Formats: C-alpha cells, sequence, structure tokens
C-alpha cells in the first residue's frame, strides 16, 4: 500500500523519459505491502501481447533469485486528462492476482498525481478521490526532483531499452545507486 | 562542436522521425542565434524542426519566435499555416484550428497535412472513434500514405481492433517488404489476435523479420513464444507438435549465446544465468 522512495522515483523518471508515449511496468517487492521498486516494461503501442508475456518470465526468473516477488502494475496513459484504466491494465493485473495476492492497479495522472485501484469482487475501484498512503511525500518530492532537474531520465533504462540492447540493465542499478546516497 | 557537426545532428533527427524534444531545442536555440550566418536556406527547415519540437517541450518563447521568423520570410506560406494550426492546437485553441484547416482546403484541395492536422485534434479530443474513420476517408482518398497507413495500425491496436489493424500492417508490409519492423509488428498482431490460424502466421514472420534482421531479439523471443504456444496447442497435430519443439530449441540455442556474448561484454556482469534458467522450461 506504501511505494518506496526507489519506486516512486523510478515511475516519475520512466514517465518523464517518455512524456509523448505511454508508461507501464511492474512494481516488484520482497516476499501491509510495500513497493520497494519497479521494472519499467515498454512505451507507445501497450496493447500488444508477446512482448508484455515474456516481460513476466524475464522478470520473475530475476526475482526469484533476488528474493523478490512481483506485486503490483502501473500505466500511465497517453493523454494528459484521461486517467482511466484500459483493458490491457485490467488484463495484466487479473494476471498478477493469480500469483500474489492485494494487486494493486496504479494509475499516473499526469495533472497526489497517482491513484490506485483496488479489487474486491466487484471492479477495480480507486482510493485516490478519498486518500492516498505514501510513507513520506516531501522526501520523495525532493529526491525526485534532485534526479529531475538533472536529466537523469534520459540515463534511465527500461526493458524495451534492453530488448534492443542486452547491454543495458533493466533493473536500474545506475539510478538507485544514485537514489541510496540522496 | 562545430556548427558543421550540429547542422549533421538536426539533419539526423530529423532524416529519422525521433521526438528528443529536449535535446533537439537545446541545440536548435544555439543554431537560431549561434550559427544563424554560418548557414543560408538550411535554416528554415531547422526552424521547422524547432518549432514543433519546442511545442513538446512545453516552450511557447521559441515557438512564437520561430512562428514569426517563418511568417516573415515565407508570407502566406501553407506549411507555416499548419505551424500556427499546430501552435492553436498545442495551445488547446481547438476552435481557431478547424476553421484554418478549412481555409487552407479550399485554396488548395489536395492538402494532405490540413487533413491530417484535422485528425490529430480527433486524436486529441479523443474521438477515437471519429478520427479512425475521419482517418479512412482520407486513406480512401489518398491510398499510399505509409504514414496514415500506420498511425491507423496504431489506433486499432489502442481500440483493440486488431482484426483490421492486420489489413494496414499488411499494406505497410507490401510496399517496405525489406522493413524487419513492419514484419515484427505484424507478427505480434497475429499473435495477440487469435489462435491456430494467426499464430501459424506470427511464427513465419517472427522468423521472416529475423532472416531480414539476424540482430533483432523481439522477433527471437516472439519466434520462441509463438513455437511454445503452437506446440502446447491441443489442436496441434503430432508433426506440428515436433516442428515447433524442433523451432523453439534451435531459437534457444541462439538465445543464449546472444546473452551469452552480452555478458561477455560486461566483465561484470553475468547475464546468461538470467535466461537460461528461463529457456530449460
Amino acid at each position: 500500500v506504501k511505494l518506496t522512495t526507489q519506486a516512486y522515483c523510478k515511475m516519475v523518471l520512466h514517465g518523464a523519459k517518455y512524456p509523448h508515449c505511454a508508461v507501464n511496468g511492474l512494481l516488484v517487492a520482497e516476499k501491509h505491502t510495500l513497493f520497494v521498486d519497479c521494472i519499467p516494461l515498454f512505451h507507445g503501442t501497450l496493447a500488444l501481447a508477446p512482448m508484455l508475456e515474456v516481460a513476466l518470465t524475464l522478470i520473475d526468473s530475476w526475482c526469484k533469485d533476488h528474493s523478490y516477488v512481483i506485486a503490483g502494475y502501473y500505466q500511465a496513459n497517453e493523454r494528459v486528462k484521461d486517467a482511466s484504466p484500459n483493458q490491457v491494465a485490467e488484463k495484466v493485473a487479473s494476471r498478477i492476482a493469480e500469483g500474489f495476492s492485494d494487486t494493486a492497479l496504479i494509475m499516473v495522472d499526469n495533472t497526489p498525481t497517482i491513484h490506485v485501484y483496488e479489487h474486491h469482487e466487484n471492479r477495480w475501484r480507486c482510493r485516490d478521490p478519498h486518500h492516498d498512503y505514501c510513507e513520506d511525500w516531501p522526501e520523495a518530492q525532493r529526491i525526485s526532483a534532485s534526479l529531475l532537474d538533472s536529466r537523469s531520465y534520459e540515463t534511465l533504462v527500461d526493458f524495451d531499452n534492453h530488448l534492443d540492447d542486452i547491454r543495458n540493465d533493466w533493473t536500474n542499478p545506475e539510478i538507485n545507486k544514485a537514489v541510496l546516497h540522496l | 562542436v562545430t556548427w558543421e557537426e550540429m547542422r549533421d545532428k538536426m539533419r539526423k533527427w530529423r532524416e529519422e522521425n525521433s521526438r528528443n524534444s529536449e535535446q533537439i531545442v537545446e541545440v536548435g536555440e544555439e543554431l537560431i542565434n549561434e550559427y544563424a550566418s554560418k548557414l543560408g536556406d538550411d535554416i528554415w527547415i531547422i526552424y521547422e524542426q524547432v518549432m514543433i519540437a519546442a511545442l513538446d517541450y512545453g516552450r511557447d518563447d521559441l515557438a512564437l519566435f520561430c512562428l514569426q521568423e517563418l511568417r516573415r520570410q515565407f508570407p502566406g506560406s501553407h506549411r507555416v499555416k499548419r505551424l500556427t494550426g499546430m501552435r492553436f492546437e498545442a495551445m488547446e485553441r481547438y476552435d481557431d484550428a478547424i476553421q484554418l484547416y478549412d481555409r487552407i482546403l479550399q485554396e488548395d484541395p489536395t492538402n494532405t497535412a490540413a487533413r491530417k492536422r484535422k485528425i490529430a485534434i480527433r486524436k486529441a479530443q479523443g474521438k477515437n472513434v471519429e478520427a479512425i474513420r475521419e482517418l479512412n476517408e482520407y486513406l480512401e482518398q489518398f491510398v499510399g500514405d505509409q504514414e496514415a497507413w500506420h498511425e491507423l495500425a496504431e489506433l486499432y491496436i489502442n481500440e483493440h481492433d486488431y482484426a483490421k489493424a492486420a489489413f494496414c500492417l499488411e499494406e505497410l508490409m507490401m510496399t517496405n517488404p525489406h522493413n524487419h519492423l513492419y514484419c515484427q509488428q505484424y507478427a505480434e498482431v497475429k499473435y495477440t489476435q487469435g489462435g491456430l490460424e494467426n499464430l501459424e502466421l506470427s511464427r513465419k514472420y517472427f522468423a521472416q523479420a529475423l532472416k531480414l534482421n539476424n540482430r533483432n531479439m523481439r522477433a527471437l523471443f516472439g519466434l520462441y513464444m509463438s513455437a511454445s504456444h503452437i506446440a502446447s496447442n491441443p489442436k496441434a497435430s503430432a508433426k506440428t507438435k515436433k516442428d515447433n519443439m524442433k523451432y523453439a530449441s534451435w531459437a534457444a540455442s541462439q538465445i543464449n549465446r546472444a546473452y551469452q556474448f552480452a555478458g561477455r561484454s560486461k566483465k561484470e556482469t553475468k547475464y546468461s544465468l538470467k535466461a537460461v534458467e528461463d529457456m530449460l522450461e
């Protein structure tokens, strides 16, 4: 229900690296739930099955060895006003629900600025209209800007950039390595 | 760096349809002042490239600056009118844009940029049900536009109408048969569309993309996942089953070698240990 400064900073960095395009990834955690970090998957046209179902296994193979487990899924729509979840968000959340309970469907509202929908027997209903819980807002807002002003998103890499060149690390070592000292 | 390199960079970022607006405007703002005299009639295409990029960057302090210097040199030009319409649309003024484009279409009825900006608003306003129809009409008028034929595929994929997106990707693959990306995206559409009647095409196309570009890895993963999906199908015959289990093994014998060379390139990190445990399943 809470996100770590690393998860939030990686989310905002991937969202800023491709503003014109959509943003998607998988929030993975340790095995009440805290989102330690996210693995950003793709951008642009996301309504495609094979590359999305490859990321499932190619991230599980890393998390099972790194003692991690995938907990949630975030999406950022192309438009700046529309933040309603598409069919893809539901179809991916239902897939992780069968392997890990308490799945959170995150919608990055471009114009806080984050919605969290939870499934309770009927649908996916958000909680941001009522209230959204985080560990500490000012710390995250400071450390995010600290990496934003330096234009560090140009250095960030996601799974789509990794499928182009394997020399790129989808786990973002050089990002959280700077996050720890800030 | 010298201006003769900045010009080459601004030409390369224009040949390929890149959208790195920040890095484009950072170099354009210099060429507007620091090297305006070193290049002659090359400054107008740079103005057009910098205005549209600064619009994405959300900096109108340079958009209007590059727009007025184009309105002065080319008075009444149709490209500069399109730039003005795009600026209107970026400043949320969707009302004057339609009138400007109808005024443009009445002088030169063969104009197409106005026809495309007339659907750019519909994509921006969210009327994708209307945008797809207005784009299909334009395609019925101007066939062969290999940009609108891909925007239509994108709109159909976002609309989850995977059936008709294949009809556009085929029109794209007939004109660019040497482009592996058009094969990969068609293989993905066939994969997402249906089952055995479509996986049989997706497996072929994920392999044709590899044959056209042996450095493609998305096509390799697609071929592996499409061969496994036909191997694990109940309606699959024993012949198709064993051929698919051969294709999958042949693809996995190269996935690890690619990852082995990748892990060899990085003396610190070893990536071979990541994918191999997945290939044995």
